[PDB]
């Protein structure tokens, strides 16, 4: 992704 | 002598003396437990945390919201907050002094019965006395006719008061609220690129839209100027440290307020609803309704939401007619300056429900001695 | 330029649990700029790219791998490794075969440094039980890299499974190598060319072509002893392989 | 002419041409470059290696997932992966007939818009379009009506579908996947004695994934069996040549759907989220939606899961009610299936996207011509 | 020969041929249109459903009623249902044989105009008549003396008929209807704790309504053992499968019909409208309209109203009167019976207003020649 | 009764009673078995040399280390290395009071399981406990929130911590070590010229390393300034009379904790897997994990180590980061430190497995009340 | 509440 | 049985670099049953398993070790290694002796093969400086193991470092070891126990009991010259050690 | 309507 | 351990 998750 | 007030209600709740200017307890109604083993011995950590203490640790407890579009929902973990604002954060004893109790209009029976069993069994307060949020708006601005619009955490809702006597017919409500506000800007910060899953992080959205969060005076404009500009483009700060950039999310989020379609909500929009419960009422009387309408809420803090409001109301109303939008500050917190007010007043030692009331008719006394 | 033809055995993870047999290795591959690695067992080529872990630890640009298709479908599916250095020599085209259970594979490299600017090397390790077949076979092979790639010099080593009763007197003369006079045998049937104390020269260093034959340094070839050069015992030696390299330097 | 039904999912891309039963192409999502310089033999210096030659060859090849929970991360290597899948699996120019690809709900708005670029230009494609994975899982059951459960690699989540006209509100995406439970195992059978942490060992892990693992009726009761039985066990063989056996660690594996809470996930199980998703759903359509429940997704092949699943609804769903679970099998290709069926529909040709309406509106012509 | 009679009420309309005993034709007059996306390509729906179809797919469409309180307000939506009666539902076309309407008395004069007017360019019918469904309600019960009770979904309206001379000046229309009670019904369920708030949930409050609802002879009475014993009590069914509890608003809503200030209506009770009717004729006629009292309209379905209705009149009559109360069966189609008798009468057919009327005079001859 | 606690790790093994600020019986847990058959004067191990004794005679034994990553794999040879410890080292007896132990993170059952047969059966220890080697470093900080960074000799581990809950989903292990790094200085020292192969050899060199090697921040540099100077150039005379001169292979051996692929391990480096711990974690613990960052274990008095890890970590940490790294005095003894000063606690003592639990649910208990 | 909403 | 006492010049790591000198060292060493070592610099017992391994390559009970705790008072401390073969006699029990840099240890032996049973065996390398007065307590010693080990025959011989200056006449009166004939004196001074040409006979033999003074075969105590033995140049036996072994006979 | 009621 | 490290 972009901030939460790993990705 | 003096009576607390405690407007109890989704998200924060105010806590504080009769008589006072501002009040001295607020905190939201969050209660948590943890989700891991404990590990460490001598930690002296309890099981359960409320106000503050789950706020600075939502990085491990499950918050859990007491009370839903303003029904409670869990009794269990309702009553500690309850015995937490009383001792741990007022440092009071309730059973000495009056309790005064606030709820939204439009509510289940079964919610009033178990509000009063609880003060005159867990807490035994010599008096108490519920009021609905929408009628003590007008002691705050002191005013005696017009509507209110106590848009809260869980539930919005209208009552049009006309030098009193409060039209039971015309009270309208509507489940759209600043909690669901938060779940649509869940969502569409997903199209961004940024992601927030589990509760602790909801608690983060709820920061950026107190913070970035406003209302434009028009809709189809708006979204033309983000279309070929950054400068509506604002940058937030993570607790972890990153950095995020808000698009057109900024007014987007407050839209779905007067457009309802946004969240599939069939009623309604929140501009809408107010022509609505004003049309119920007599046509001798909406001359005086139409200019004295003040707000309240925290969902009514977005800048421009007074601009906004006067012009679909403008455009919907016939014209020559004098609106006015009363959204004055500190606004946040009319439901308990009302509250405070109106206790001080002598009038109000009269139609006080007393524990002997409550023991000779049991509960049920509180639907006819009180509104 | 160091060019040898080294006939590990049973070159595989199984070698690879092993951290000080990998390390002997190491130290023979460094050695010769080019080197012939055969019968590699590896299928998922999870132990070559081992030895590039510790080959091109120093520099990623040390040496460069020129690996061939899983052919061997006999018992292990073994494939032919052309170790070279790429800034002595490069590469510039290559192909399989094209009568053996082991297809030949041909690889050219550029050398500048020796006076061969353009040369051929076949690698071949074949079947001990059907010696007569490729030696004779792969003459024919011999003359047509003449044409379609238009080299005159052509540079033959493998695992022939030569000398020690594989091949009799009758048979020698069945050799093509042997009677014409440009595949010219650098290795004597004398020298020892397994890590066995029996001697056996299988492997045949040959070398084709009127230019390279000057090329090639007078006495240089000969089997490589690094069981005594390292001063290690038998059981070591046979630990790495039952073979010797046999090297051969180009000038 | 035809159409190129491709499925760019995580763990495995299905591609194929319209009208077939099957797709041609499967072949694992990953892509590898050469750690260490050289050169193939007969061949040039290929560079890449894509799909079943990246696993022959892991030895001396990175290993990476372009596709982390339906998000390309790197875009690179997608270019590489399609180019594979165009001529040296299908051994078609892709210029001669329009393709349709398909994505995960809820995902990035940026994924999208990087997909219309890169195959109006890269490859000059006639025609394009994007659909979402759920909804085409509907087509290969030939329903109309019914929630879909796409349980896939990387990303799990539920569309409700009532008489073709989708409910935007009701979508839940959860993270948790297959590709979770891989690294779970892991952990769990660290417990036992056996350790993976090589990527070329994390394959291995997987191949035991799917054929031991199977999800019982019962955590408690099921695993009081394990501890005092033997008959649970299964002897594997590693392709190194070893042999391991797998006793209580088989079934913790594939329920940790049911129980997030393992992982360390605060989100609810996977029976919870459908149940979630239906109740977001108006009270009329609640009726047809808990009766065709349609299952997909590669981790839906577990045996039992129809069973569990089907309990675990009824206890939360009002009783006097048919609850029926639809596992048909093939379902593991039910999405491409699906896309097949769409593409070969006459009245779907007036839905791709030409070349001339993306040069003119620009890359964002996918977010409102398409969906 | 044959003449079409159409019951053009709001809520459930009538449609059948002269002559029958019976309507074939009868279906709520709702019109919906969808608020989602067709995710679903694979048939074309419709934009727009009208009578059952809307009702079996509530879940999705929003209903919209073109009649409000007996009066027409989209005629864009109006004209649809007629449409959908004759030809998908009737299978007749209008030209063939004429149509006769019904409508409340004291409507606007441009209602009148305006739904003649399409009879003649829409559906070019050769004649048509627009009458009073109170005045048809006589016919169908034979008598043609006594006073007429018509309460249908909307407009409650009272008409004085003594030997015919259908006496003007003593007519009164009354806007609180079922339509309203079920409104009120939407409040006081949720005091009980259930909240049908969206329009789809609205029709469900209908369906309890027309089941379980009942008048009560003695409200005060009734409030005393209603709230101390469960007897009165009934159990119901919704859709979803969830089971609901109604105690005293089970009469509590029907009994608003005898007290509209419960409802904020100034107006007075019905039974006291009745009464006001009789009193504005003259004395001599007074005692005959006692006998023959009539009940029409499909709010008198509620069981015990005919002898709550004679309880009322009771005592606003002076003593020795012959309080009698008629309420036949089917009743609720009284209307649609009246019509068909009156259609089938030889002498009403000279009455009938043709085509070459209505382009010498245009519309203003519904005025002139029809009643 | 006090509480003996036992580090029990690879290499050194620390024994030291309750309460003590530092252990008194520290030796290497190294056990040999007599290689030849001859006996010295006075002999009494004939068994076996177990402890420091075998060091002083390694040329005649054989040196066999019992502990391998962290797990026993041979139970009769530990028998003697605690034998030694409670008798000849500590000086009393086991029995009369409770010992407790230490175990590296996810470490098979069977070491765990077998752990508690030991004690209770050949030892009759009153009690015992398993405590986390990673959770007590925190315990000798003094601290209750950040990261544990436990390097120990055979094992690599990152356990953080929060407020007293551990997170389990956040453990990290890796198998590289400091008996790694001596294999490897090892093999370099070889192509310098000095060859190491007896097990003798083995601990000379670690001995070099203990004393010679340091941590470069500049190593990319470093090595020009090695193959360019001999000032960094040092020598080191062995015991058999040689000065052997370690040049640019001083700083090279720290190196590999930070770059695996020099040992062919595939897993991230000592910095990268403290970020993918903590990348792991919640968003709103992540700022707090930042500031507080112990190190621990034999392998961290590295000279200049804390200022290469927190260079490597604030790059790839978001940039305004307090990144600070707490490496206090005397960390070697940092796991025992921690284990006096629990065992200590009043609290601690109900968390203890009497022997009498033990008896009733067999050695199965010891997962069951432990961690 | 009890029917309708998730109250 | 054949017994004998070697001197070996600093016994370090530093002499087994060589493999010529450690090739030899072998072959005296299995000349003797019983064989007496001093002057071991070892101090981490490196030397003693290498030693020990080139005699127990074959059969790993060939030959059986002793070693002492170093006992040295300076700086420099030695090791009484011991080199016993099994099945001619067998070790019975052991005492290390409370005036001496290294204080003397003693072992009880069982011999079958010769008349005597149990005798004691005392191994002493003297300070040059102190050579005479330390001699002197042996003969408390040999009064200490008459009673409380209770052995008539005790066999006391080792590197005392006598004569060529060291002891001179006077001196010799001053030792007890020649006042008594209860123990007698075997190793003829005029003959040469060191590897250097003067004739220096600083190892002593004194054997003391009646029956073990039958049990010795007359004429078999004389020095060992390995240099002439096997052949060696003085260089070379000087490599080894600056001294001569010394071996006794018993029957 | 067009005053009092909503219609 | 038992199956992928050597131990
Ligand atoms: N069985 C029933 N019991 C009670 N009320 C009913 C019943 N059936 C219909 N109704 C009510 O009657 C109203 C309209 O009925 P009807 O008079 O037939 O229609 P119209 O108003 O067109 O004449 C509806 O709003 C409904 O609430
Ligand atoms: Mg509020
Ligand atoms: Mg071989
Ligand atoms: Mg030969
Ligand atoms: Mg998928
Ligand atoms: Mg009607
Ligand atoms: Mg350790
Ligand atoms: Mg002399």
């Amino acid at each position: 992704w972009x901030a939460x998750c790993p990705a | 002598i003096a009576a607390l007030v405690v407007d109890n209600g989704s998200g924060m709740c105010k806590a504080g003396f009769a008589g006072d200017d501002a009040p001295r307890a607020v905190f939201p109604s969050i209660v948590g437990r943890p989700r891991h083993q404990g590990v460490m011995v001598g930690m002296g950590q309890k099981d359960s945390y409320v106000g503050d203490e789950a706020q600075s640790k939502r990085g491990i407890l499950t918050l859990k919201y007491p009370i839903e579009h303003g029904i409670v929902t869990n009794w269990d973990d309702m009553e500690k907050i309850w015995h937490h604002t009383f001792y741990n954060e007022l440092r009071v004893a309730p059973e000495e002094h009056p309790v005064l109790l606030t709820e939204a209009p439009l509510n289940p029976k079964a919610n009033r019965e178990k509000m009063t069993q609880i003060m005159f069994e867990t807490f035994n307060t010599p008096a108490m006395y519920v009021a609905i949020q929408a009628v003590l708006s007008l002691y705050a601005s002191g005013r005696t006719t017009g509507i209110v619009m106590d848009s809260g955490d869980g539930v919005t809702h209208t009552v049009p008061i006309y030098e009193g006597y409060a039209l039971p017919h015309a009270i309208l409500r509507l489940d759209l609220a600043g909690r669901d506000l938060t779940d649509y800007l869940m969502k569409i910060l997903t199209e961004r690129g940024y992601s927030f899953t589990t509760t602790a992080e909801r608690e983060i959205v709820r920061d950026i839209k107190e913070k970035l969060c406003y209302v434009a005076l028009d809709f189809e404009q708006e979204m033309a100027t983000a279309a070929s500009s950054s400068s509506l483009e604002k940058s937030y700060e993570l607790p972890d440290g990153q950095v995020i950039t808000i698009g057109n999310e900024r007014f987007r989020c407050p839209e779905a307020l007067f457009q309802p379609s946004f969240l599939g909500m069939e009623s309604c929009g929140i501009h809408e609803t107010t022509f609505n419960s004003i049309m119920k009422c007599d046509v001798d009387i909406r001359k005086d309704l139409y200019a004295n309408t003040v707000l309240s809420g925290g969902t009514t803090m977005y800048p421009g939401i007074a601009d906004r409001m006067q012009k679909e109301i403008t455009a919907l109303a016939p014209s020559t007619m004098k609106i006015k939008i009363i959204a004055p500050p500190e606004r946040k917190y009319s439901v308990w300056i009302g509250g405070s007010i109106l206790a001080s007043l002598s009038t109000f030692q009269q139609m006080w429900i007393s524990k002997q009331e409550y023991d000779e008719s049991g509960p049920s006394i509180v639907h006819r001695k009180c509104f | 330029l160091k060019i040898a033809a080294f006939n590990i055995r049973t070159f595989g993870e199984t070698k690879m649990s092993n951290a000080t047999l990998a390390s002997y290795i190491v130290r023979i591959v460094r050695r010769y700029d080019i080197v012939l690695i055969q019968e590699v067992r590896d299928s998922h080529l999870v132990a070559v790219g081992k030895l590039l872990d510790y080959l091109n630890q120093d520099d990623p640009n040390t040496y460069h791998y020129v690996v061939s298709e899983p052919l061997g479908r006999n018992s292990y599916k073994e494939r032919y490794l052309f170790l070279f250095r790429p800034n002595k020599v490069s590469v510039l085209d290559t192909y399989q075969y094209d009568s053996f259970s082991r297809e030949p594979a041909v690889v050219k490299f550029s050398s500048h440094s020796t006076k061969v600017k353009e040369f051929a090397i076949v690698a071949l390790h074949s079947a001990p039980s059907d010696a007569v077949a490729e030696i004779n076979s792969l003459y024919d092979v011999y003359l047509d890299v003449q044409q379609k790639w238009h080299l005159n010099d052509v540079m033959l080593m493998g695992d022939f499974n030569a000398d020690c009763s594989y091949v009799t007197s009758s048979q020698w003369s069945s050799i093509r190598l042997r009677t014409s006079s440009t595949f010219q045998w650098l290795i004597p049937d004398s020298a020892d060319t397994t890590a066995t104390s029996t001697n056996c020269a299988y492997d045949r260093i040959v070398v084709a072509g009127s230019l390279l034959q000057s090329s090639v340094v007078p006495g240089s070839a000969a089997p490589f002893d690094f069981q005594a050069a390292y001063g290690l015992s038998n059981e070591m030696a046979l630990a790495i392989s039952d073979h010797y390299p046999v090297e051969v330097t180009l000038t």
